[PDB]
């Protein structure tokens, strides 16, 4: 069967470069042309070029003429996709394309590279606990995770236990570092009547935090 | 003593000389009754036999044109005498052998065509320079060897269809070479440029204007052009009696028989002339090459001499080709052709210094054997070739004709000829088995059992129906 | 020996169609026999010759056929920043056909194509294509494994190397048991030859209309070479496959090569990876060996045995002078992992130019004696020219070295009686295998019946 | 470059519809197109190429039209995984180039969210930072607006918003406001307000409160 199993993601600095890699995996890479595209959330997809693993040759996007460098040795059945002087805006999913029949198709797809260019640290977050304020039959808690690089982190309530009825929100990008947040909602008769924690984990710090939420 | 002729006990005159060459029968009346009327021809004699009634043929051979060989080629209403004698009368009785003989010469001063046939692909563009002067250079040389020079020219490329030729863009049926920095002439499959003429400057005139073409595949379609070459007499003007010299300049490989195929040509080569008043050859897209055995049979209807003058890297090919096809000349030819000039005087002198004979309607029933003479009065026996000659050199042989039993036409004819020559021996045969005798016989005669018989050269034969 | 000279059956097509160039049987779904008739030369929509195809219904009488429908049309599709072309005038459809179960292939070996991009172009050439049926369903599909969109300045700079331009594929033809379509492309490599290969299942499953450039996974074509030994070779020129390795379980191929080694000719058995099992060199250059190929037990033994036809083949005679009238080499498979060894028969011909060898026909066993026999054409042999062909019956030994029976041609002159064969397949259901003979310059196809040994 | 304008953006239906995407390019393409499926958070697959062909594997429900200048992809009976996003791109020249995409999105009755507001913890004020925080969970449609006001008076410098897909129970959406500000500046001011603006209300739903005060 047709797989095109890529690279595991990159985390790299600005200035620098980074090799993504697409291995042909139940049949030969020389057989068709081989693609790279670009996809960002608002941006979206963008085509950067293709290769006919066969003798080398390439055709570019002429927005990507300089950054993107297209190769492929059919020794390791294997295509690359060099990038240079990387940017904020090279930040994306990197997917490698090939046709299924017609020659000049894109029907079948690596599960794609993610790109993360930034000069951030490895920061550990800021583990906040969030109460409300001083009634009805609900009551709704939170936990603000802030100032960490890189991603992810998990987040759990009384270590996995509390698992229905929460919202755990994606992380946004806070000037080179991510925040997070994440709500939960129980009866009133459930807390503050039994303790609810926020488990915060970040391996890439190694650090594993955990905050009690107390009333004001 | 008694004898083959008499112990046979023959019965008539025919059948005695059947028995033995040397038998002979004596038709006279006044013979003893023990006697035998079929013996040797002395002992007949010896008998008293009437030598008019004794009837003994002796096998013969008396020439009845023997035109002395010419010493010159030159000149004449084409009188000139190659072989001598050029006919005589052989008479054979039966079992029975004669022996004759026949000179050649490789006549002094014999005219000469040389049509030149030139590969015109574009590999050829320094070549066509250097033979821009060829017509001139060769007449001074061919000058020494004969007074009756004639010279043309024709030129191929391979046939003009797809692969062959390119057949994109638009422009390229015009200009082949539109896609380098020159310009070239449209694909074109056989030429003839220039008939065998005299006026050697008007060969040299004709080649100054000649440009190269440009097809897609290495081998080019030669083969075609020696076709046409051979057999349209008239127009390339081959004369009758002249050396025909046709020198092939390629550097590349051929095409032969069904490779026509990859063109969708599949109709086989018809070895007839489709050369019209264009002067191209008009069957080059619908019809196949030809295969060798095709170019043998035309090359040796219409005499001609072909010379493969190829480059180094085809000389094996072409040498072997050579030997399929006998009676073909291989020389090796420089990158530019700057040597074809040399090359063809060598070939010339080589073709000339052959003599191979050749018989043409020999009845069944005869068998020849050759004795050979070539260089200085050295018998070759078994031999009917010499080789090794120079122009004016003379060989003989001398020739046996053995007869096997009698057949039933009395009188036929058969020729000597060498390969590539004009002139030749004509020996008409006349097979002597009967009798004078019987021409005067007596059907029904009293003689013969009252009536029931025939009497023939003093015997008793049974007639028609007994 | 057994086929009936007397009761013909012939059928026919349009004038100078060249009906019958080529021929094969064909079995429906429900075993009935067909003839599937090629002819090249058949006109087309814009009264342009294109070929057409034919598949006629056995009728004693014979008579004329229903066309087999293919698209005619010339292509044209711009993706890609460039414009394919493909160009069907005088391609010559039908030029080959053969039949496996119930699908029928017909080549087009000529047919152009061209890809142009801005001002450059690939160049118009004849890659070819072949057509595939399925004719009780109207299944269609194409297989045309040379057509590439290089532009021909990338050829010249590497020195034409894996040029298929000019691969004619579809000029020769066959497929396996297994179903895998081997054709033959005597113009790949520039003209040194090529074999494609591909299953007739992934052909059907992989081709759609209008895209005119897609790939085929499974398919396997063979490899150029820089050997002066194989260039203009026309690899390819004839194929047929066989048992020749021993292991039941591959397909060797059988390869004709008739002008390799300058004009020497070849014949090369090969597995199915294109790796060179044997190699038969011609005797004589010129002589074509190689034209013909042909696979068939003659003695036995359950070792496929191999003929080649050498149809131009000059035989010696008396005073040093050649005959053009071509050859037979048959070739015995010895017991076990061994070479094939020199000839064991060489079959020659008598009539001047007549060109036996030009087609070989295994006829299965046609006498019913345990021996598989053969049919040799002389398209132009005969006392009279017409064309003639030679049964030869097979033995203990090999083959017999004298006809059993001899077809003079029923065709007028410059019919080329012969010039495709087929046999080893009973038409009539009578329990004896027949024998199909194609005339294409008469326009007609002559159907001989096997019948009982007297 | 060829323009590929595909609409809609989203569209919001039911298991068992019969939807159509439409693409259309600023020229002809003459059926050199295909149409692409990315589901969530997953890698992409093949749809359609060349307009109509269906990618080895796909369903007979799905099926592409169009000539010209106008496709069109089409689902017969909706599935429950084929709520993704779709994608058109064209190859009739280079540069291959997409569409914008579609959204599809699981329909359902309108509801209003469920707001809190959450002062900056302890923690973070000794340390000299100070973030509002304002949840909106569980509301359909996703169309929604969120202002804060400080002092009754809007602030626009150091919102930080964040959205979650379609919750797999329910088929709602849930968003995350986060008002950041130095500690020195949070206590310039008393009250903080964070207000929703829905389909589900003409009257924005407020809620708030005021510093030092509990
Ligand atoms: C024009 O015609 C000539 C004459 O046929 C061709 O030359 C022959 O080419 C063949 C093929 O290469 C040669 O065949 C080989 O013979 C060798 C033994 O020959 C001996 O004797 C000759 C006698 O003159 C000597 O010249 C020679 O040096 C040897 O001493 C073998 O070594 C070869 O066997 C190997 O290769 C073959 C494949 O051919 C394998 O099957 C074998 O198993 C083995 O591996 C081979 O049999 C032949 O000798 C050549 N003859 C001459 C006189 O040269 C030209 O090729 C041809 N040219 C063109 C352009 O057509
Ligand atoms: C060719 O020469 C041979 C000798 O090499 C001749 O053979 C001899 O001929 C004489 C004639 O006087 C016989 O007596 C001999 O018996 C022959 N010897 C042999 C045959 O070994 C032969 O006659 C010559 N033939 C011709 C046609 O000239
Ligand atoms: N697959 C291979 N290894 C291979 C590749 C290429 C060839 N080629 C190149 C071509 C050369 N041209 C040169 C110009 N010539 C001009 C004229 O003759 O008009 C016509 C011939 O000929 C060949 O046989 C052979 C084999
Ligand atoms: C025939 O041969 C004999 C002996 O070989 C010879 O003496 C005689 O001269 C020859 N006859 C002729 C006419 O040459
Ligand atoms: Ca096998
Ligand atoms: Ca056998
Ligand atoms: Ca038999
Ligand atoms: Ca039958
Ligand atoms: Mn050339
Ligand atoms: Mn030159
Ligand atoms: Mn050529």
């Amino acid at each position: 069967e047709v797989q095109l199993q890529q690279s595991g993601a990159e985390l790299v600095k600005p200035g620098a470069s980074v090799k993504l890699s697409c291995t042909a995996s139940g049949f030969n890479i020389k057989d068709t042309y081989v693609h790279w595209v670009k996809q960002r959330p608002e941006q979206g997809l963008e085509w950067i070029g293709r290769i006919d693993p066969a003798n080398g040759y390439t055709k570019y996007d002429p927005k990507f003429q300089g950054k993107a460098t297209i190769t492929a040795d059919t020794s390791s059945n294997t295509a690359y996709l060099q990038l240079s002087s990387l940017t904020s805006e090279d930040t994306a999913v990197y997917y490698c394309v090939r046709p299924l029949y017609d020659y000049y198709a894109m029907d079948y797809w690596g599960q794609g590279t993610s790109v993360t260019v930034s000069s951030a640290k490895t920061t550990a977050p800021s583990v906040y606990p969030l109460a409300p304020v001083c009634t009805g039959s609900s009551v709704t808690l939170g936990c603000l995770v802030k100032g960490y690089f890189p991603e992810p982190v998990t987040l759990t309530w009384n270590s996995g236990s509390l698992s229905s009825g929460v919202h755990t929100f994606p992380a946004v990008l806070q000037s080179d570092l991510y925040t997070l947040s994440s709500s939960v909602t129980v009866t009133s008769s459930t807390w503050p009547s039994q303790s609810i924690t926020c488990n915060v984990a970040h391996p890439a710090s190694s650090t594993k935090v955990d905050k009690k939420i107390e009333p004001r | 003593g008694p004898n083959i002729c008499t112990t046979r006990g023959v019965s008539s005159c025919q059948q005695c000389l059947a028995v033995s060459p040397m038998c002979a029968w004596c038709s006279d009346e006044a013979l003893p009754l023990g006697s035998p009327r079929c013996d040797l021809k002395e002992n007949l004699l010896k008998d008293n036999c009437a030598p008019e009634s004794i009837e003994f043929p002796v096998s013969e051979a008396r020439v009845l044109e023997d035109r002395p060989l010419s010493d010159k080629g030159s000149g004449d209403s084409s009188q000139v005498t190659q072989v001598s004698p050029q006919r005589i009368a052989l008479r054979l009785r039966p079992d029975d052998s004669k022996n004759f003989s026949i000179q050649v010469r490789q006549v002094e001063d014999y005219p000469v065509d040389i049509y030149y046939l030139m590969d015109l692909s574009y590999s050829m563009k320094d070549d066509l320079w250097s033979i821009q002067n060829l017509g001139t250079k060769l007449a001074t040389q061919m000058r020494k060897l004969t007074s009756n020079l004639r010279i043309g020219f024709g030129a191929f490329v391979d046939k003009p269809v797809s692969p062959y030729m390119y057949i994109s863009p638009p422009e390229a049926l015009e200009n082949p070479c539109y896609d380098m920095k020159t310009t070239c002439l449209p694909m074109f499959g056989y030429k003839h440029v220039l008939t065998l003429t005299d006026q050697v400057t008007r060969f040299n005139e004709e080649v100054k204007k000649q440009s190269v073409s440009r097809n897609r595949d290495a081998p080019e379609g030669g083969f075609d052009a020696i076709m046409q070459a051979t057999v349209c007499d008239e127009k390339i003007g081959w004369r009758n009696d002249a050396s025909h010299l046709l020198v092939f300049t390629t550097d590349a490989k051929t095409h032969i028989a069904l490779d026509g195929r990859l063109a969708g040509i599949v109709q086989p080569n018809d070895g007839q002339c489709h050369v019209g008043s264009d002067n191209h050859y008009s069957a080059s897209t619908t019809m196949d090459y030809p295969s060798l055995g095709l170019m043998t049979e035309k090359l040796s209807q219409k005499n001609i001499n072909l010379i493969f003058a190829v480059t180094e890297n085809v000389v094996n090919l072409y040498q072997n080709y050579s030997e399929l096809i006998p009676g073909t000349t291989v020389g090796v030819l420089s990158m530019d052709s700057s040597n074809v000039l040399q090359l063809i005087v060598d070939a010339y002198g080589k073709i000339r210094s052959k003599v191979e004979l050749e018989v043409r309607d020999l009845p069944e029933e005869l068998s020849l054997s050759f004795n050979a003479t070539c260089l200085n009065n050295e018998v070759i026996p078994g031999l009917k070739s010499c080789m090794g000659l120079k122009i004016g050199d003379t060989v003989s042989f001398s020739i046996e004709a053995k007869v096997r039993g009698c057949p039933q036409e009395k009188e036929k004819s058969f020729t000597i000829k060498p390969v590539g020559f004009k002139d030749s021996l004509i020996v008409q045969v006349t097979f002597d088995c009967d009798c004078a005798c019987q021409a005067q016989a007596e059907p029904n005669s009293h003689r013969c059992n009252n009536g029931n018989g025939t009497f023939e050269c003093g015997v008793c034969r049974c007639g028609p129906g007994w | 020996l057994n086929l009936d000279p007397v009761q013909l059956t012939f059928y026919a097509g349009p004038n100078g169609s060249q009906f019958g160039f080529s021929l094969d049987f064909h079995k429906d779904s429900h075993g009935r026999v067909a003839i599937v008739v090629g002819a090249p030369r058949t006109l087309g929509p814009s009264q342009e010759e294109t070929g057409g195809v034919f598949l006629c219904p056995w009728r004693a009488e014979g008579g004329q056929c229903p066309s087999l429908l293919f698209d005619l049309r010339d292509e044209t599709r711009n993706v890609g920043s460039q414009t394919l072309q493909t160009f069907k005038a005088r391609q010559g459809l039908g030029a080959s056909v053969v039949s496996w179960s119930d699908v029928i292939v017909a080549c087009a070996p000529w047919q152009h194509w061209n890809v142009l991009e801005k001002t450059e172009e690939a160049e118009k050439t004849p890659v070819g294509s072949c057509f595939l049926a399925q004719p009780e369903s109207g299944r269609r599909a194409e297989y045309s494994p040379c057509r590439g969109n290089t532009l021909s300045r990338i050829y010249v700079e590497n020195d034409f190397s894996w040029d298929k331009r000019y691969c004619e594929a579809g000029f020769s033809s066959v497929v396996t048991q297994a179903g895998e379509l081997v054709l033959g492309a005597p113009g790949g490599y520039y003209f040194l030859g090529l074999l494609a290969q591909a299953p007739v299942a992934d052909i059907f499953s992989s081709y759609r209309p209008g895209i005119l450039l897609w790939h085929v996974s499974s398919q396997s074509l063979s490899f150029d070479s820089s050997n002066p030994e194989y260039f203009d070779g026309y690899w390819g020129y004839s194929v047929a496959v066989g048992e020749f390795d021993g292991d039941l379980n591959t397909t060797e191929y059988v390869v004709g090569a008739p002008t390799w080694s300058w004009t020497l000719g070849a014949v090369e058995i090969l597995d199915s990876y294109y790796q060179r099992l044997h190699r038969l060199r011609g005797e004589q250059m010129a002589s074509y060996f190689g034209h013909s190929v042909a696979v068939t037990d003659v003695n036995g033994d359950g070792r496929h045995d191999l003929l080649v036809g050498a149809p131009l083949y000059m035989e010696s005679r008396a005073d040093r002078k050649l005959a053009e009238v071509g050859r037979v080499y048959l070739f015995l498979q010895p017991r076990g992992p061994h070479a094939l060894g020199a000839p064991s028969l060489l079959l020659t011909g008598t009539q001047l130019y007549g060109r036996f060898g030009s087609a070989i026909a295994p006829l299965g066993d046609l006498d019913r004696d345990g021996y598989n026999d053969i049919a040799v054409a002389a398209p132009y042999g005969g006392p009279s020219g017409r064309g003639q062909v030679l049964v030869f019956l097979g033995q203990s030994e090999g083959l017999r070295s004298r006809p059993s029976q001899v077809l003079d041609s029923p065709f007028p002159t410059g019919s080329a009686f012969g010039f495709s064969l087929r046999g080893a397949v009973d038409i009539d259901d009578n329990g004896y295998p027949d024998l199909i003979v194609g005339a294409y310059g008469a326009n007609q196809v002559a159907v001989y019946r096997a019948q009982p040994v007297v | 470059d060829i323009l590929m304008t595909q609409s809609p953006s989203s569209m919001s239906v039911s298991l068992g519809d019969t939807v159509s995407i439409t693409c259309h390019a600023s020229q002809g393409i003459s059926s050199n197109i295909g149409w692409l499926q990315q589901k969530p958070g997953k890698s992409f697959m093949g749809l359609i190429y060349y307009g109509t062909n269906l990618v080895d594997g796909v369903p007979s429900r799905f099926s592409g039209s169009g000539s010209g200048a106008d496709y069109s992809l089409t689902i017969s009976s909706l599935d429950s995984e084929d709520f993704a996003d779709y994608y058109c791109v064209q190859y009739a020249q280079l540069p291959y180039t997409f569409g914008g995409g579609t959204k599809l999105e699981i329909k359902r009755a309108d509801a209003a969210p469920t707001v809190s507001i959450f002062p900056p913890s302890s923690e973070q004020l000794t340390s000299g930072g100070a973030s509002v925080v304002c949840f909106l969970n569980n509301f359909y449609p996703k169309d929604i607006n969120v202002k804060w006001k400080i002092d009754g008076s809007e602030r626009q410098n150091g919102v930080l918003n964040s959205w979650t897909d379609q919750d797999s129970k329910d088929s709602t959406y849930s968003m995350s406001s986060t008002l950041t500000l130095t500690k020195d500046e949070y206590e310039r001011h008393n009250s903080y307000t964070c207000e929703a603006t829905h389909k589900t209300s003409t009257s924005p739903i407020v809620k708030s409160f005021n510093r030092n005060e509990c």
